[PDB]
């Protein structure tokens, strides 16, 4: 159960890192769009 | 004729038509201000296109 939980936590951490990177890219794009207007 | 027409009205109508065509094209304010605004809009469009190309081509995720 600990091995399964560690694998699930690693997968969830990878997914959360991907979501955070996507959110950071979206925030940068929105800041650029606001600065360009 | 008077050696012994409607030029004013024609010129007024021509000026009105030219002003209408300019306001339809964008000649309604000062020329320098309009040129600066057009240059700024072109620069903004170019910056937006460059940002889109930089954010779309080199995708971080895969």
């Amino acid at each position: 159960n600990h091995e399964a939980a560690t694998c699930l936590e690693d997968v969830v951490y990878r997914g959360d890192m991907l979501l955070e990177k996507i959110q950071s890219a979206l925030a940068d794009i929105a800041q650029s769009q606001l600065k360009t207007r | 004729m008077d050696k012994d027409q409607d030029l004013n009205a024609l010129k007024t109508k021509f000026q009105e038509l030219r002003k209408l065509i300019g306001t339809m094209p964008g000649i309604h304010v000062s020329p320098e201000q309009q040129q600066q605004q057009l240059h700024s809009l072109r620069e903004q469009v170019r910056t937006k296109n460059e940002l889109l190309q930089k954010y779309k081509s080199l995708c971080m995720f895969e």
